[PDB]
């Protein structure tokens, strides 16, 4: 039960970490300037309610860091920026618990309006720290089109364990870690106007329970920048 | 010059040909290349990877999350769990996966398929399900003794929690696969009944696939 | 065995990707633009959307029928080029714009495109803003090709069709994704309509 | 002294296997299809009719007259391929099925196809059911082969003959068969009506 | 006279053996499982009435074998399956006893039907244990047409010898034997539907004999399926 | 280029050529040779077996 510190930020942490795309965050007229201290030090959103009902949640970043601390902070600052993201997804949930999600991170996870013929104004994709639920039929409107069997994207959403995913099966595990080694052609990107990955979980088994338990699980994500890099704010030689 | 005679052949535009092509910039400095993470030098390692299976795909449910849940637990066992035909192609079970999928795109594959069932229930649940895999001649079988006197395998649900089983013989009446209640569901008083079973189909590490040609999907 | 499953022998096949006429005599009928785009054909745009970050050169070959010596001139503009908006217009006399001039009787004439983009790779999905419009963004951006008859006139009506032939060369691919399930509405945008995942079946047994 | 006797020698020279007309304007005259199959010529088919199994690459040689200058495609489907069923159908414009597009006046388009079969070798007889329907099996299958002009329309009404030679290439032969004694009557089927040995005499001395 | 035992069952054995082209019966995702045990005794099928005014029999393999115990018995079980298939024909004839025979084996033997605008319904071809004779003269109907003079596949009977073939001479010999590799394109094929070889017996020169003698003579077919093999009906690793 | 002259010959089909030919299928992977008993590699293999000779063909 080896809990990890990093920063001034501590977490308690099956040690089974999934590197995405088997590469590691790593660092690189251009100079850029990478802020070792704070930034890495992990970022604990707020906890989801997980009920037998909850069609699934999806996180848009770096966006969803917008407002976290220096993190969110160097993004206003810096133009341009690249970070590498260990997400640990920790459910918390008791034996007499039942459930299965995928916890998949869906690199450059374009999503569709749901009136087809419009597109959404720019703010149904991401709030900054709230998730975005899925809806479990379809909808109509000027908003994403947020229906599960499709996760957004057109594509089926149990062939959706292509990208780098992990299973939490609170039979077995109830914890998750993902690493996003920076996925982008261009070597460095506009935090805030490019989403570089989708974190969406996705309840295929749903949730259940007898009378006596707690109606919900709450599910904790937590998010680490890991090697980011901005650009030069200070003249060249 | 050089004497030269032209064969049958030329100023033809064959349109699988792989000629050198005169470059209309040749000037243009391209931009070197970087690295990726993801490289993606064969497709065979995208239908090596595993996918749900959408076995539960009745009339009613084919627009939810409830298309891939197996339900166990509420519960006659005379009639089987589920039962499916085995080949990707030309199966509305494993028909759009991500094995399925690939291999829609190919004439002739000949290759294993590798199905893993995880269990989805409480960890308090137990008991003992019977997987069974009928060969391609054989008949499926009607009753859990005459799927007992066959290939097979008794997975114990309380004890381990995903069962593995690489099928061979699929390539292009197939194999049929079912599952069957040898033992109900234990459970304690805190815990519930009824569980759900998922699936995963991948390739079992071979797959040649052959003939190319277009898929019958897109309109 | 499974040679023929590399992406080169899976992406890099010729397909019919624009239908288009222009008549020799007469507006903006007597030429042919095609904004150079993967998105146009149906089942190409299926392919090409199993990568997300894609890499390949382009040799085009164009198929040019008729109903004199006919010659036609295919004109290819950067991503930077300037743009005619009349066949008479100067734009098709910049030397920077690279043109074949072919001659009717001829073996088809064949063009190759580099890879022009500005990042390292062209993207099949960009979840990001221009500012603005989603989904767009002018790394893979390609270029355009027009289209027109040299022949200042001709006493009969002459109408022209061309068939381009658009094959990646060098194809190089990553990030793997899933096949589109639902059909495709506009060639723009991602929007679709929610489908079933499988056909249905009568029972679980 | 025998080196003319080998089975590329004998098997493999170009005979002319398919004769057909395509009109250009007007349904399903407009196209032509030819199924590939070693049965249609009698000379050709009494040849693969000594050897049970046989395995050969073809290369195929099309002769297309006419009665503008004419473009033509020869569209070759592999033997899992759509066929259209229209002059229009889409088809045409997949990328799977190899097509060459062959204008009037240059030397004929020759098309090569391997060893496409699923087995290891072509079978000349099938002694075997489908489930069904006897003496046929999906091994020695080969194609079809559709051939259209490209133009969009005529003034005038042209119709284009093309002929197919057929050449085997690369022959390799297993079983050696007695040559058929009864001429053909179908196509399809190995049926026969009882033939005599050999001419009559009038006696035995 | 060495008798040669295989298996639980012994027959009495001119050591003229004749190999089908020469090779020998040998064996080879896929997984094929081959039982060396039985299959390989010899099936000895009922002996046929040789007489003045007989023209032939065919049988077709291994379909003729579908009831022969195990063997007839795996192929229902297995979907492919192979075999070598040595075949012993003894005449069993008097020296006052004159004829002469040809014992072919004609692999893939397509045979023709009677009625050449209609086919046969697939029972005019072959039934298990019993031969089908040929005929002196043409026939009609939905049946096979089986004149000698063409064997019922549309060549010479005369130059059908090309086969892997031996002459049964009552005045030198009166055994043969034949061994075929199993000739096939595809590696394993159903037995069910698919004649690999057709077993044809063809009398030249007829019998002939004295008041006397029997009128007849008998000729006993035996087969032993060597090396068959079929597909894994178990689960691979 | 090179210089380069067209002899005459040129642009014409003989039936009897034997010049290599652009495949339609060069991407295609053509399934591996097999052994199977009675490779022919020459027809005087056939004339060679013997085969009975029907000298009695009187015309009944």
């Amino acid at each position: 039960v080896r809990s990890m510190t990093l920063g001034n930020s501590t977490i308690t942490t099956s040690a089974n970490v999934v590197v995405g795309y088997g590469e590691w965050p790593s660092y690189l007229e251009d100079q850029p300037t990478q802020p070792d201290v704070a930034t890495c030090r992990f970022y604990t959103l707020e906890s989801v309610q997980w009920e037998k009902t909850s069609p699934g949640w999806w996180w848009k970043f770096p966006e969803a860091l917008k407002n976290m601390g220096l993190f969110g902070q160097n993004m206003h600052y810096h133009y341009l920026g690249r970070a590498g993201y260990t997400i640990h997804v920790q459910c918390n949930a008791s034996k007499f618990h039942q459930g299965c999600l995928l916890v998949v991170c869906v690199p450059e996870a374009e999503m569709g309006c749901a009136d087809t013929d419009t597109t959404f104004p720019a703010t149904e994709l991401t709030t900054e720290d709230t998730p975005h639920v899925f809806t479990s039929d379809s909808i109509t409107g000027k908003k994403v089109q947020a229906a599960v069997c499709n996760a957004g994207m057109g594509v089926g959403v149990g062939n959706l364990t292509i990208f780098p995913h992990q299973w939490i099966n609170l039979r077995t595990n109830n914890s998750a870690t993902i690493v996003i080694p920076y996925i982008n052609s261009v070597p460095m990107d506009n935090m805030f106007r490019h989403y570089n990955f989708t974190l969406m979980i996705i309840p295929f088994a749903p949730l259940n329970f007898t009378d006596g338990a707690t109606a919900y699980v709450p599910i904790t994500v937590t998010i680490a920048p890991m090697y980011a890099e901005y650009n030069g704010l200070r003249l060249a030689s | 010059g050089v004497p030269v005679l032209n064969t049958p052949g030329s100023n033809q535009f064959l349109t699988s040909d792989d000629y050198q092509s005169p470059s209309a910039m040749p000037q243009f400095d391209e931009t070197p290349e970087m690295h990726i993470p993801g490289e993606v030098r064969n497709l065979m390692e995208i239908a090596e990877v595993d996918s749900v299976v959408p076995v539960n795909n009745v009339t009613g449910k084919t627009k939810s999350m409830d298309a891939y849940q197996i339900p166990v637990g509420t519960t006659d066992k005379t009639k089987p769990i589920f039962s499916f035909q085995m080949d990707p192609g030309y199966s509305s079970v494993l028909k759009r996966t991500l094995l399925g999928e690939m291999l829609n795109y190919y004439a002739h594959w000949s290759g294993s398929v590798k199905l893993t069932f995880l269990f989805c229930g409480s960890a308090m649940a137990t008991g003992k399900l019977l997987i069974s895999y009928s060969p391609p001649g054989a008949s499926v079988p009607t009753s859990r003794k005459d799927a007992m006197l066959g290939t097979h395998i008794v997975w114990d649900i309380g004890l381990q929690s995903s069962c593995v089983l690489c099928v061979p013989w699929i390539s292009q009446s197939a194999g049929y696969i079912t599952c069957w209640y040898q033992t109900n569901i234990v459970v304690p008083p805190g815990a519930p009944t009824s569980c759900d079973v998922l699936c995963f189909a991948s390739a079992c590490n071979d797959f040649s696939v052959r003939l190319l040609r277009d898929t019958p999907f897109m309109a | 065995s499974r040679s023929e499953s590399t992406i080169e022998n899976f992406m890099g096949r010729a397909a019919c990707v624009f239908m288009d006429q222009y008549k020799i005599n007469g507006s903006t009928d007597r030429f042919a633009v095609w904004t150079i785009n993967i998105r146009e054909m149906a089942q190409l745009r299926r392919k090409c959307e199993m990568f997300t970050y894609m890499r390949f050169d382009i040799e085009m070959t164009m198929v040019i029928t008729s109903c004199p010596v006919l010659t036609h001139q295919i004109m290819y503009v950067p991503p930077g080029g300037p743009i005619p908006a009349k066949v008479d217009g100067y734009e098709w006399q910049t030397s920077t714009n690279p043109s074949v001039f072919w001659t009717e009787g001829n073996a088809p004439p064949r063009i190759s495109i580099p890879f022009i983009s500005v990042g390292n790779a062209y993207s099949s999905f960009y979840d990001g803003w221009s500012h603005g419009t989603y989904g767009y963004t002018t790394l893979n951006a390609m270029g355009k090709l027009y289209i027109r008859h040299v022949n200042r006139s001709s006493p009969h009506q002459i109408t022209s069709t061309i068939r381009v032939y658009f094959k990646p060369k060098h194809i190089k691919a990553w990030v793997p994704r899933p096949p589109r399930l639902c059909p495709y509405i506009n060639k723009r945008d991602v929007n679709f309509v929610v489908t079933e995942i499988t056909d249905s079946r009568t029972s679980i047994t």
